[PDB]
């Protein structure tokens, strides 16, 4: 039953490109951050008290902490290199059908990578339209159902609208009532 | 094309 | 900001388990499998991109084991509190009878990084082809698990993810069907 758990995490924030680079070091112990080297502070900051000792520690090993200091530029700026090789700019397409659910009509966008995207339904409105939201299906893609209640109104058209950056044309779906 | 990974030093 | 890349790290006593991966926009890129000492792509095709020699990260984890021991004995053997997980069965494609789709049981917001989870089919366990995401990393340190059962579109067909967390009184379980 008694379980005890300790994480390390070293992330790369990346904002327009590569000219803002912010690097986080964090220890981890059993779900608390307890010690955190951060590029734009420049030194370790003990957040609990256990801490102290090695943020104290860390900053007194000069060799270290220069390590630390350009780490946004040795790991960052390079990890960043390799993947805007083929992750970064990744795009994949979505697959969007429609159909009823259980009127209420149920537009389902799946398999389209980056997760931003704009779904909107039209009668040729805002008011009946529920969304999941964005949905990581761990794959590399996402999905989302974007329904919209309607009154079966005879000969009436409602269209489903997906513009998405991985082809610049929007798909569109339509379903007759 | 290589990945590159920090590492942690220890704690007496 | 506009991308992020995580490299995430644990290791757990006295289970002695590690996980070493690389994250990208909440997506993992690879880990390291530590019985098989080997780089595992999340996708086969990132093979083709770039590389890591796994040994790095083996030593790596085997310097968390250490520090994991210190901050016990500096903590006076006070234990991880289990969070308990909240769960998502869902079709990976849109369901059409006949068609082969995959059934994903997300798990989410728990923490430690242990699981039993178990597929069911009409009742039956069940396993052919099942395939799991190793622990992704989350910004509140708790952790999520993607969980694959290939499958086939019934109508008359029933399936559960049952998991086992032990932050848990009884099983969480969530069904699903056409």
């Amino acid at each position: 039953p008694a379980h005890f758990l300790y994480q390390v995490k070293f992330e790369c924030q990346f904002s327009n490109g590569t000219e803002r680079v912010r690097y986080l070091h964090r220890s981890i112990y059993n779900g608390q951050e307890d010690v955190r080297f951060d590029s734009d502070v420049g030194e370790f900051r003990a957040l609990t008290e256990l801490g102290r000792p090695r943020a104290e520690y860390w900053n007194s090993q000069k060799d270290y902490l220069e390590d630390e200091r350009a780490s946004v530029d040795t790991y960052c700026r390079h990890n960043y290199g390799v993947l805007d090789g083929f992750l970064v700019h990744r795009q994949t397409a979505p697959t969007v059908t429609v159909f009823p659910a259980k009127n209420l009509l149920v537009c389902s966008v799946n398999g389209f990578y980056p997760g931003p995207i704009e779904v909107r339904w039209l009668r040729d409105e805002q008011a009946g339209v529920v969304s999941t939201g964005l949905i990581r299906n761990g794959d590399w893609t996402f999905q989302m159902l974007v329904m919209l209640e309607t009154v079966p109104r005879s000969g009436e058209v409602y269209t489903c609208h997906v513009q998405h950056p991985s082809s610049s044309s929007p798909v569109t779906v339509e379903w007759r009532a | 094309a290589s990945f590159i990974i920090r590492s942690m030093p220890q704690e007496t | 900001e506009d991308h992020v890349i995580i490299q995430a790290e644990f290791f757990m006593e006295p289970d002695l388990t590690g996980e070493f991966m690389f994250d990208f926009d909440g997506d993992e890129i690879f880990h390291v499998d530590m019985q098989k000492k080997e780089t595992v792509w999340r996708l086969e095709e990132f093979g083709k991109f770039a590389s890591f020699e796994a040994q790095g990260a083996l030593a790596n984890i085997a310097v968390d084991k250490a520090n994991l021991e210190t901050m016990m004995k500096r903590s006076n053997y006070t234990p991880n509190t289990n969070v308990p997980p909240e769960m998502t069965v869902f079709p990976n494609k849109a369901v059409e009878l006949g068609e082969p789709n995959i059934l994903i049981c997300f798990i989410d917001k728990f923490s430690p990084p242990v699981l039993n989870v178990t597929w069911l089919q009409n009742g039956k366990p069940v396993t052919t082809g099942v395939s799991e995401t190793v622990f992704l990393p989350r910004e509140d340190h708790l952790f999520r698990k993607f969980y694959y059962l290939p499958f086939l579109p019934s109508n008359e067909d029933v399936y559960d993810c049952k998991v086992e967390h032990w932050g848990l009184e009884e099983p969480l379980i969530k069904h699903w069907e056409f």
